[PDB]
């Protein structure tokens, strides 16, 4: 790191509160879609949310100041600033910005973009020197006082200027997946205080692998030496020149409006207001996810079953109860050695996302002839006589080529299969019956001849037979301990989460629990099926789910067309305010000014009009419902 | 003392509707869980609802499921069975069933006596009181065999004993059996001294709390 | 669901003889199995919770164990009162079954019954029922057959039966015959007697009525 300079006054400046309007939109992801609403959970900027107007510097006689602040990152940054002087040059991301931590760089000159990720130690005030080239005339970069020491650097990219050509460029800054995304949109404005009202898509510029927790940051400034003089006068530079405003995103839901080019028009918040949560409902609140899996269990035994030297015959299909371990089926459906795979009741797909009670493996050799009658409901000598798949199989069937395994030269007739049987088996049954078979009504005790004959033939599986003749082998998955992978996240309590618990999936809040699930019992339901709790694995403590602060959202709307003012109803809640306005945030939860209650429940903001009109939109108990340019409420009229 | 007792148990035509109940006392009957068992006549066992925490929760059973409902009631602490739409395989004695799952103890918690629930198309009928006199010359042994005899009656139980007054000797106890003729018949001996027939007075003590019908009726061994 | 077909479906041995019931089951239940004692027209009663533990007031005769698809079960002891017939309950979750039952009883030395008839009186002469028991009473074993004859004629298909469950004091069967008749029937027949086929008796004894009292 260089040298450092204490810059910054004792002298503090106060922030600010004030609306981020509509801005901050950003692309979710780069699959190309058209004229499509897509619902995502994601890092955003709501609107009208807590943008500070924040000063850089500030020069307040000819007295100046400075006052450079430093800000933690949490989740994610937006950035934009109104500023064609260049002063702003960058930003640093990380978790504490010095030398103990791994931290991302970038690089901007006059000639292209530099990006490096070494171990730097950054100073209270990193800054660059700029200079008058007065025989060019030129502002030109001087000298590097941001760090002395780069060490370990782990990526490098190299592009023309993306922030070089009043002047709004507009920035995003994430780190997800390893990869460091960057969306960048620039735009030349009318205005100079605040941000302007009004809608802006903003553009993804890159993604970065870089990969490294990200908690703080600070905007990089190059500083004039004019200020740098040994006094506190800046005699060559505006000292309140620069002023940044940052914005937090937030874990929030949104709706993005896609046009026939593809282009991202429009986007609506659930969390603006009730009447912006309306069309969320109609389609013209969580914060958070958690996952967990019953977990403490080792790999499943699939190459012991699969990968088996030795495979037994088709008659003796084997069970092998398989509990305690995880399972990865993305190896075994995607392995390019599969050629038959058919799952009923479940996805080929996502099966590492699911759990089972018990799996049960079947494997066996059969020639390729014989691969096609392997399905549910066949019939045939081992459909009916070696094989019954159920009617009402719940798994998967697996077959594909084994030819070069099991010949000998000199002849090798290992496997055999059953001809003769009175009865189909059952589903799932087992019968290792092999009595010499009385085809006539002389009693056979073992001795063969006329309407006495051996039940067992040998294959004889032979290389040279044709290719329908050559074994393949094949396997079913009988699906009744066993789960994919994710190791369980800690549990949080009180919060408003997406849950996944062994296979079952909801949104609410988890809360301790009296109800006494039975000592086998992993989750109940109360009346219209509603999980009311689960049991946690590994601790068997049992959990509450509650959903998050209540009242159906039925939509009292007039249309879209003529106005967007709409009223709400609460159905059977007294004059409680939300839950005591848990969230309170939302223009103070959507104003938390006439207060009606009626006996179809409690109704904020609309007027009770004393004389009754005739029926137009009802809400309930005898009232229904524009007028005085206003959103109004009467009681029905009988005619 | 905790005591369970049923009431609203009875006969109830096929597809009928009622609403049982089961008096709670002795303990809290808002803070335990309670159940619904019934058994069928003759037959085993069968699980019907429960209140998963007194106070709140439900429970049914699949074979009950949409055709019966389980509710209970706060305050005066009293348990209901709601049935709707009945069968004949419904027909079995009731029990409101008892429980203390929710605590460390895995079973349940009293057992009231329960109460007959039977679903049939005939009617009640009061019973037909008949003699039942020793021989005159019942002298095959000491033990002479009466029994102050009941017929066609629905439902059970009676009691037993003989003549006028002041003879207590030889209580015995018969069970009965159900007869072609789509009513209850029931029987019951007593083992008495030959000497005490019919000069002393025993007393026939045989009741139908249903039909509160009492007859005290006399056997001298005939002629 | 969970099933449990517990062998055998009846039983019978002698006083202080160790007895064994089995209760089977379905899927690793593991230990969450409790036992009921239910005595016959009475309410059943808890003898064994959690598969080993006996709850308070529970003789120490009672006593069972097992896990997973097989559970044993002892009655050390067999007494006079342990005459009942006894369920095995499914405690694990989904609780939907219970045991399809094992009847136990007492092995006894055979002992002939009391017999006796009673004729119909002029009461039933009055109502027209003609009902005729002829007496089984502390008798053992419930193989015994009641020959019926009217007039030197065999019966048949016109007669009932009633079986006792076990008495508290002598453990021994008991049992009613009902020879069914009308009064009709009555004023046109004369000769009533029945026979008991039993063990302890020699020939079965007749006892004879006719009406008017011969």
């Amino acid at each position: 790191s260089s040298q450092c300079v204490n810059l910054t006054t004792r002298t503090q400046l106060p922030p600010a509160y004030t609306n981020s309007f509509t801005r901050g939109v950003y692309y979710p992801d780069k699959v190309f879609r058209s004229s499509v609403l897509h619902s995502t959970q994601d890092l955003f900027l709501p609107f009208f949310s807590n943008v500070t107007w924040f000063h850089a510097i500030h020069v307040s006689n000819g007295t100046k100041r400075f006052d450079n602040p430093v800000l933690p990152f949490n989740d994610g940054v937006y950035f934009a600033s109104t500023e064609k002087s260049n002063i702003i040059r960058g930003w640093i991301f990380g978790t504490t910005l010095d030398s103990k931590t791994q931290s991302l760089l970038i690089v901007n000159n006059a000639t292209n973009v530099v990006i490096k990720v070494c171990e730097f130690q950054f100073c209270n005030d990193p800054f660059l020197g700029v200079y008058y080239h007065k025989n060019n005339k030129s502002w030109m970069e001087s000298e590097f006082r941001v760090y002395s020491s780069a060490n370990n650097c782990t990526f490098e990219y190299v592009s023309q200027p993306f922030l070089m050509d009043k002047n709004l460029r507009e920035f995003v800054f994430k780190n997800i997946d390893g990869y460091f995304k960057i969306y960048s949109k620039h735009t030349p404005i009318n205005l100079v205080r605040d941000l302007p009202q009004g809608f802006s898509a903003l553009e993804p510029l890159v993604d970065l692998p870089i990969g490294i927790n990200i908690t703080r940051f600070q905007t990089l400034l190059a500083l004039h030496r004019s200020y740098l003089t040994p006094g506190d006068s800046s005699s060559g530079w505006t000292a309140g020149a620069a002023a940044y405003y940052v914005g937090y995103l937030q874990p929030r839901t949104f709706l993005l409006k896609y046009n026939e080019n593809g282009t991202i028009t429009d986007a609506v918040d659930c969390a603006l207001d009730p009447l912006s949560e309306t069309k969320c409902t109609l389609k013209s609140q969580p914060t958070e996810s958690i996952v967990r899996f019953p977990n403490i269990t080792n790999l499943c035994p699939f190459g012991e079953v699969f990968n088996a030297t030795r495979f037994a015959s088709v008659y003796a299909w084997n069970r092998k109860r398989i509990s305690n371990c995880v399972a990865d089926y993305s190896v075994l459906y995607n392995s390019a050695s599969f050629s038959t795979f058919k799952c009923y009741g479940v996805s080929p797909t996502k099966l590492n996302d699911l759990c089972f009670t018990n799996v049960y493996a079947d494997s066996f050799v059969i020639r390729g002839d014989e691969v096609r009658q392997i399905a549910p409901g066949q019939t045939g000598k081992i459909a009916d006589y070696n094989y019954k798949l159920p009617d009402d199989f719940t798994g998967c069937v697996i077959a594909w080529n084994s030819n070069n395994l099991d010949s000998k030269v000199g002849g090798n007739y290992n496997y055999l299969y059953r001809l003769f049987r009175k009865s189909n088996l059952k589903p799932f049954e087992r019968d290792i019956s092999t009595e010499i078979y009385q085809a006539g009504s002389t009693p056979c005790n073992g001795v063969e001849g006329f309407n006495c004959y051996f039940p067992l033939q040998s294959y004889g599986f032979q290389p040279t037979n044709g290719v329908g003749y050559q074994p393949y082998r094949v396997v079913v998955l009988s699906f009744e301990t066993v789960c994919g992978p994710k190791k369980s996240t800690n549990l949080v309590k009180n919060k408003c989460v997406n849950f996944n618990f062994n296979g079952l999936t909801g949104t609410g809040v988890l809360t301790e629990s009296n109800k006494k699930f039975l000592p086998f019992q992993q989750f109940g339901r109360d009346i219209a099926d509603t999980t009311d709790a689960v049991r946690d694995p590994q601790t068997l403590e049992i959990l509450d789910i509650t959903p998050c602060s209540f009242g159906g959202v039925s939509v009292i709307t007039p249309g879209t067309n003529t106005s967007n003012q709409v009223a709400v109803l609460y159905q059977d809640v007294n004059c409680t305010e939300v839950p005591v306005a848990i969230h309170a945030d939302q223009l103070t939860p959507t104003w938390r000014s006439n207060v009606f209650q009626t006996r179809a429940g409690c109704l904020i903001g609309a007027e009770h009009v004393n004389n009754s009109y005739e029926c137009d939109i009802p809400i309930g108990a005898g009232i229904c419902a524009v007028a005085s340019q206003s959103i109004i409420a009467y009681t029905m009229s009988l005619g | 003392e905790v005591q369970l007792v049923e009431s609203g148990g009875g006969l109830v035509q096929p597809g009928g509707s009622l609403r049982l109940s089961c008096a709670a006392s002795g303990f809290t009957f808002s803070s335990y869980y309670m159940h619904w068992v019934r058994q069928a006549p003759g037959k085993g066992l069968e699980w019907v609802s429960a209140i998963s925490g007194s106070g709140g929760y439900t429970y049914y059973a699949d074979s009950v499921k949409g055709r019966f409902t389980i509710s209970r009631d706060n305050s005066k602490n009293t348990l209901y069975l709601q049935m709707n739409s009945l069968r004949a395989e419904d027909t079995a004695v009731y029990y409101c069933a008892r429980d203390r799952d929710h605590a460390y103890d895995w079973g349940f918690d009293v057992w009231g006596q329960g109460t007959l629930v039977t679903v049939s198309s005939a009617s009640t009928k009061g019973p037909s009181v008949f003699p039942l006199a020793p021989s005159s010359k019942s002298t095959s042994g000491g033990t002479a065999a009466l029994g102050c005899l009941v017929k066609d009656y629905f439902p059970e139980p009676v009691t037993v004993s003989w003549n006028s007054g002041a003879l207590t000797s030889g209580v015995h106890t018969f069970p009965a059996v159900l007869q072609s003729s789509g009513l209850y018949s029931l029987s019951s001996v007593v083992t008495v001294p030959s000497s005490s027939l019919g000069t002393q007075t025993y007393i026939c003590n045989v009741n139908h709390k249903p039909s509160n019908t009492k007859v005290d009726k006399k056997v001298e061994p005939k002629s | 669901d969970i099933q449990m077909t517990q062998s055998p479906s009846s039983l019978s041995a002698s006083v202080g003889d160790r007895v064994t019931i089995t209760c089977q089951a379905s899927q690793d239940i593991s230990n969450y199995l409790n036992w009921y004692q239910q005595k016959p027209g009475k309410a059943p009663k808890l003898l064994i919770y959690d598969a080993s533990n006996l709850e308070t007031g529970v003789p120490s005769r009672f006593s069972g164990s097992g896990s997973g698809t097989d559970f044993t079960f002892t009655i050390s002891s067999l007494q006079p009162e342990d005459i009942a017939t006894y369920y095995c309950q499914q405690w694990a979750d989904w609780p939907l079954t219970f045991g399809q039952g094992t009847k136990v009883e007492i092995k006894r030395t055979v002992a002939a019954p009391s017999v006796f008839i009673f004729p119909p009186s002029d009461e039933q002469l009055k109502s027209g029922t003609a009902s005729v028991v002829c007496l089984l009473n502390n008798f053992y074993p419930r193989e015994a057959k009641v020959q019926w004859k009217v007039d030197n004629a065999l019966q048949s298909g016109n007669s009932q039966e009633s079986v006792t469950e076990q008495d508290s004091k002598d453990s021994t069967y008991s049992l009613s015959s009902t020879l069914t008749l009308s009064k009709a029937d009555y004023e046109k027949h004369k000769v009533y007697a029945c026979e008991v086929t039993h063990q302890g008796l020699s020939s079965p004894v007749t006892k004879s009525f006719n009406r008017g009292e011969c």
